[PDB]
């Protein structure tokens, strides 16, 4: 039974990077090689874990999370940073043992005069924990007087549209993102490399 | 490349419905807060409603019960809807942008969407229907490369409530142009002969080195805490001379 990777990276709708999805795979072989030596990826970075020895190993799990955003925000996608994505839509921990998948989707996520559908969270009052999905539209606090759901002075929809427009710079283009999250509990491994 | 570009004004009969569109290019509408506001001939300019990134409305109580802003993204496109229209609502309607989260550019001031002025504006689209403001002196007048000043007064709601007073440049036949924000700061490419002040309930525009080019109207205006918007009554500056 070959790990269902497939649905992820060619899926042909995804999501926006505040409401990032994640399928949870398990019980499946996979050969990695189809990833890592494939040329269709901009991005191919790992952590705690060399692509090259994939295919030797075994976890009791992997996650395979997927969202959209911007081309200079793929560096965000890693331990240790900062920013608007790292803190407040996808935080990775310090000790994340995975990769990271990124590639240019300019020809499928921009629209001639702008796609606007693809949204990223600007305000938030704490930073996220690492892997923690917060989906909610409550209207931010800006300061310390109550909002009580109203926007106004202070108080702000938490949401803001990516711009992706075809001729902008590679910077501002829509990249998909991938990342795979190789976990091994004190439970049987079910998901092994070949 | 900002860009607003308005369509659907006419000559109706009172009573009846009229919808406005305000084509947006260059953003997109949900990411600024857009307003309709409106100029009766000869008279100034009168802000009726507007609409915030979460969706949330507010109105003018001139309009409150008859029209009705919203938008379509799929579209980026603003609209006005009109109905149970009274021989006093003849005017340009003019939709128009609120700054960016980021404000300007070449300066840094965080995030927030406390950004009340209007940088951008359509380019204004007339409704015929045929069978409160900011105090500002009528008439201001100076002579070539002199200094003169436009006052401003309102109360501890708006002008004296905030720092969030702006000021508008308008030449016949043309929309309002954003001259001052926050009320002394200059947008770029805007010239230094145009400064802004306030104390207490009094805001102040000051343009000096007059030229003729000057000559224009001027209005301010101010966030309220009624998270609306009050433009002041409009001074008529005079170039002697021009």
């Amino acid at each position: 039974n070959l790990c269902p990777f497939g649905e992820v990276f060619n899926a042909t709708r995804f999501p926006s990077v505040y409401a990032w999805n994640r399928k949870r795979i398990s019980n499946c072989y996979y050969d990695y090689s189809v990833l890592y030596n494939s040329a269709s990826f901009s991005t191919f970075k790992c952590y705690g874990v060399s692509p090259t020895k994939l295919n030797d190993l075994c976890f009791t799990q992997v996650f395979a999370d997927s969202f959209v955003i911007r081309g200079d925000e793929v560096r965000q996608i890693a331990p240790g940073q900062t920013g608007k994505i790292a803190d407040y839509n996808y935080k990775l921990p310090d000790d994340f043992t995975g990769c990271v998948i990124a590639w240019n989707s300019n020809n499928l996520d921009s629209k001639v005069g702008g796609n606007y559908n693809y949204l990223y969270r600007l305000f938030r009052k704490s930073n996220l924990k690492p892997f923690e999905r917060d989906t909610s539209t409550e209207i931010y606090q800006a300061g310390s007087t109550p909002c009580n759901g109203v926007e106004g002075f202070n108080c702000y929809f938490p949401l803001q549209s990516y711009g992706f427009q075809p001729t902008n710079g590679v910077g501002y283009q829509p990249y998909r993102v991938v990342v795979l999250s190789f976990e091994l509990l004190d439970a049987p491994p079910t998901v092994c490399g070949t | 490349e900002v860009q607003l570009v308005e369509s659907g004004g006419g000559l109706i009969q009172p009573g009846g419905s009229l919808r406005l569109s305000c084509a947006a290019s260059g953003f997109t509408v949900s990411n600024n807060y857009m307003s309709w506001v409106r100029q009766a001939p000869g008279k100034g300019l009168e802000w009726v409603s507007v609409i915030y990134s979460g969706g949330s409305t507010y109105y003018a109580d001139s309009v409150k019960g008859r029209f009705t802003i919203s938008r379509d993204k799929s579209k980026n496109t603003l609209y006005l809807q009109m109905n149970r229209l009274r021989a006093e609502d003849t005017a340009v309607y003019y939709c128009a942008r609120e700054g960016e989260v980021e404000g300007y550019n070449d300066f840094w001031s965080g995030y927030s969407r406390d950004r009340y002025y209007f940088d951008y504006w359509g380019q204004g689209t007339l409704v015929t229907v045929s069978s409160s403001a900011l105090t500002q002196p009528a008439s201001v007048s100076g002579s070539p490369g002199q200094s003169i000043t436009i006052s401003c007064t309102g109360t501890s709601s708006d002008v004296g409530g905030y720092n969030y007073v702006s000021w508008y440049q308008q030449h016949p036949g043309k929309a309002p142009k954003l001259m001052i924000y926050d009320v002394s700061n200059r947008p770029s490419g805007v010239s230094n002969r145009f400064s802004g002040s306030k104390s207490g309930n009094t805001a102040s525009l000051t343009i000096s080195g007059l030229q003729a080019e000057d000559e224009a109207d001027y209005y301010c205006s101010s966030y309220t805490s009624s998270s609306t918007r009050v433009f002041g009554t409009g001074t008529k500056v005079t170039v002697l001379g021009t």
